[PDB]
């Protein structure tokens, strides 16, 4: 399972490690969230990460299904 | 290269609002309250810090993406270009800007300026100890322009960047736009009132 | 469109009062007390905020409504054009201007400037707790010009616009103009004295 | 009964709703009241609004009888 | 017309003292104490406000009453022309000027400047509660010129402009001029010491 | 008896009203008294005005005998 | 000899970040905390002084060691050349620079700036009396630039400059760099968070 | 006759330290402590006032005594000519200059600059009540120059001039020059440390 | 006995008054003493003035023997 | 034994005095240590100076073995 990760710069497509078969995207909303936009996070996880009150999670199985809001799946 | 700068401010006068007849300059307001510094129950006033989002479109500022090799956006000092004459109607002290005086610009002409500000406004803080909490209204708006010259439209209010460990806790934040006519000028006078209610923690 | 600006400040020097051979520049004063920040019974002084209405007619500034396509009025920074050298005689601290340094202008030449100001003046506040209340006189006036160079005419102030929740309550407001001849200069020296009486609520 | 309202921008002529047959105009006097002028308000009401100390009310029945001080009845 | 301004500051450099050799620039001093803000018995210092009379004759500045149609005097900003480098020797805080930075000038060349000032000077205020009262000496004088370059002659010692309702009452005011030679410069050094004694009312 | 008055602007020469046959000049010394000079006052009075501690009075009978310190009797 | 200056700022505009397409200006950060002025448990804020190490390479600024007779490096005022628009995100008061506004430059183009600064940042100081101590995070970073325009790389901290006899004792200092991607701009936003923990001595 | 000014600042750039290469600009330091404003035992800091003697020789500035009719020396504003970038290393607040920004100059090229300054430095004042007294070290020195570019030589340690009625009494004053090499720059960094010990009178 | 006095400006040579046959020079050291130099004083006295800790006295009998440090005896 | 000393300016090579046969180099790290670099010290000592927690000592016997970090042994 190939995914998109924000751990590297620029955001590259790393093969979601063993055990983890889900690509995800979690977005926060900090101070700059009014101008720069919601914080973007992309990674891997066996179990889709739980959503926090203000957070916004999104998971999937397709390859490169968790791209940057300014890219293409 | 960056000849853009020399051209952008060639025949540009920052004292002139960029209006295109029937197309008043529309500015998008937005306040992101950071923290409530202090409250003076004696003289009724609140010391507050807050990021203030401002964005408009200067028809003068804009360049051909081609004529300029890979020039997406540029950081220009607010003094080089025009900027809304917004004023804190109920403020009682000159605004102390903390962040750098810079604003970004789209090759299209979209200008964005978000300065960090600390300032004290006149407000009733007598009921700040009550669980109901006291409320303050931070009214903003043009100072020499109306709807036909400069329209003031707001957007998403923010309470996200508020300091958690603050001695005060926000119970509610209301950002609402509103117009007001006067005995003159057929056109109204817009203004954005950022209302905030807060009590003392513990 | 706005070549006006480039022309308006072409042969204009803001250090020169716009007099026209025997026509002294007449400025219309007006004070709209906003709120009484604080009072120091120890050193006898009052901290106050207030909008200050100022309007005159600059014979230099004026344009042909035709030569300029739909240019009613424009917002120019007070530094670009002349402005009355008014000074708060009894003031004891540099005036902190809160509002933007702008002023409107009629195509005819009528200049308007309404700056928000916070400043402390020397005044007896000993009788502020008494039901009779203490009174302060805010004397204003040119600092280097007289009746023949600059005439200072007032126009009743506005008590309204005062903080309804202020710890102090206004019992009376008196704005009066007055002249005075000194051992020199045949011309008298005009001045507007904004008198205010207030007590402590509750 | 057709009236002038300041609830819309620009000030348009709305047909004073049912029950209300009086067009009015209330003018305050704030801080800018020294330069911009007295605040202008135009609306509808069955019973002519009461005058407040500093306020200034004015009612009528004619259509478009409550225009902006800078217009024509 | 007012072409005068453009000419007056044509070949004029305000950094140059207008001396004509064998004719040192003579400046007339005069202090009109307005009010005694406060006194710090702890650190020995007095906060005071005062009008400062300063007048000299700039040989550069002067115009033919004829060549200029009815131009008696003009108000020029102190930055455009030369001004005495007076310094409050015993002062312990930068001088806060309250009044506008303008000065008048005679067609002959007589320059007059009256800046309202608030400033704190080092002084013994220990005996301010005693009926005898404490005394402060405000020594002024050129910081980079002597008798041959700039002569400092005093004038009147007007006290009348003192605040009545002030918590302090003036018992005496002594303004005296004096020179002092140093191990160099054959020429002496002029300075005006404004002495003031005051006690606490009641 | 013709006198000089500071009641009018500029200072004109008004005929000292009936009963009053003395022209006078009273000079105070305010804040500006250090730069602008002593306050100048010119008027009429049957009985020469009394001098106050800080004030300075001066009366006479001749016509236009109470001119401005910067004029001629 | 020093014609360099006249040339260095000939075709140079300090408002333009000196980048060479395909390569972003990399700035090296470094904070040397000097002393902790004070802490306000009431409003949660810390007053601190510190040296700010900043260094980058301006491709515009650079000279031929030969064409210029023994000109190793020169001291130019930060206003003459470009400088990173770093901002203290969590700061609550304009930064008071104590040291001179000068920076050194390599004949190669290496610019270095070390300004002394005093400033207050929003921070929880409630646990400053506990032996565990309170901690503050001083987040810094560009204000209008991202990774592609300006990369912010740190160069380790320097607690070796703290002031001994300070009422507070540093228990730990952590300087770490970090990026953050937003709902926009493919490139991230680098910021350096200077974390500091301290308790009250004795 | 004062064409000198126009010439002196003709081909002169104040951002350039005046050296004929090989020979470094030698500046003579000297501090004349005036008074100790206050001491904060809480945050360890001292508020002090003091004249600061500075003198050097600018090879650029100099004129032929003949070509200029009786022009001994002239008072030029420190901004027109170069000046040592001295910095108060242990200072914790921007220096508030009280005296005018004017410096004298010898026809030979000797520049003399002595500004009155008030400033707070970080210092241990815990033992100020003890008869032994507390001591403060005011370390000064060029901020961007070393021995080869600018040599800092001290000269006079004037203890005279300290306020007699000050709540504090000076027990000793030590002004000493010293160098120090760092891991770079073969040349050392000269600095003058003005040490002062004082106790509380009575 | 002719002396040099600092009582007049510029420093002139006054004939040391009766009873006084000694010209002197006393020099203090104030704030400006670091730049302007030690304070200079020249006068007359029957009995040579006593030296104070920080002061510096110097007396003589010759005419004009107490000149300014920048002149000639 | 010839050594390098920081006691003189510029740093010269003095013959390490009698009894002392070891050239050394001690480096501190002050405030400027972040920009100017670690403090440099060069001298002589019979017994190699002891290292302090933050300090950094280095001794040797060769002639001119303790040069400035920006020179050659
Ligand atoms: C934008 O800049 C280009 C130059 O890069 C201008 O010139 C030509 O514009 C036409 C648009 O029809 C393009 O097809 C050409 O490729 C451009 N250059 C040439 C001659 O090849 C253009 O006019 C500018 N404005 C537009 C129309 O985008
Ligand atoms: C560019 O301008 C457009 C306006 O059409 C808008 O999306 C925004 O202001 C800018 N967006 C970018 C490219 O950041
Ligand atoms: C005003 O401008 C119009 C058009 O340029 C012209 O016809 C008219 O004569 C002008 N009048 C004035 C005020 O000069
Ligand atoms: C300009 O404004 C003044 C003040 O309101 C007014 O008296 C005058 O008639 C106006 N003239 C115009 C319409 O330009
Ligand atoms: C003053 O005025 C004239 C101009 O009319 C000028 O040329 C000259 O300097 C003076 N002339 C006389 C004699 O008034
Ligand atoms: C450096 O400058 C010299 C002139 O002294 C010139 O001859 C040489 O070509 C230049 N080389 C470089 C470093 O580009
Ligand atoms: C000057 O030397 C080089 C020039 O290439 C530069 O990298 C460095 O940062 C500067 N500082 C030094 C090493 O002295």
């Amino acid at each position: 399972i190939v995914c998109h990760t924000t751990a590297t710069s620029p955001i590259s497509a790393v093969t979601c490690p063993p055990g983890e078969n889900l690509c995800y995207r979690k977005m926060w909303c900090d101070v700059f969230c009014s101008s720069r936009g919601k914080v973007v996070e992309l990674g891997c996880a066996a179990t889709c990460p739980s959503k926090k009150p203000y957070e916004e999670v999104t998971c999937c199985s397709t390859d490169k299904c968790n791209p940057h809001p300014k890219q293409r799946p | 290269q960056r000849k853009l700068y020399k051209e952008l401010v060639k025949n540009y006068n920052p004292d002139v609002i960029p209006t295109q007849r029937d197309r008043p300059v529309t500015v998008y307001f937005s306040l992101s309250l950071l923290q409530i510094m202090d409250v003076d129950e004696k003289n009724q006033v609140v010391d507050v810090v807050f990021w203030l989002q401002m964005s408009w479109t200067d028809h003068y500022l804009q360049w051909n993406v081609s004529e300029y090799p890979g020039v997406k956006q540029v950081s220009v000092p607010i003094s080089s270009l025009w900027v809304p004459d917004l004023a804190a109607y109920n403020a009682i002290s000159k605004p102390e800007v903390l962040t750098p005086q810079l604003a970004l610009v789209n090759s299209s002409g979209h200008v964005q300026y978000l300065p960090s500000i600390r300032q004290r406004f006149s407000c009733d803080v007598s009921g700040v100890d009550t669980e109901s909490g006291a409320t303050c209204k931070l009214k903003f708006g043009s100072w020499t322009h109306h709807s036909r010259e400069l329209d003031l439209q707001m957007q998403e209010a923010d309470i996200s960047g508020y300091i958690p460990y603050s001695r005060f806790e926000l119970v509610g934040v209301t950002q609402k736009r509103s117009e007001r006519f006067y005995e003159c000028c057929k056109e109204p006078y817009p203004d954005v009132t950022f209302t905030v209610t807060f009590r003392k923690k513990g």
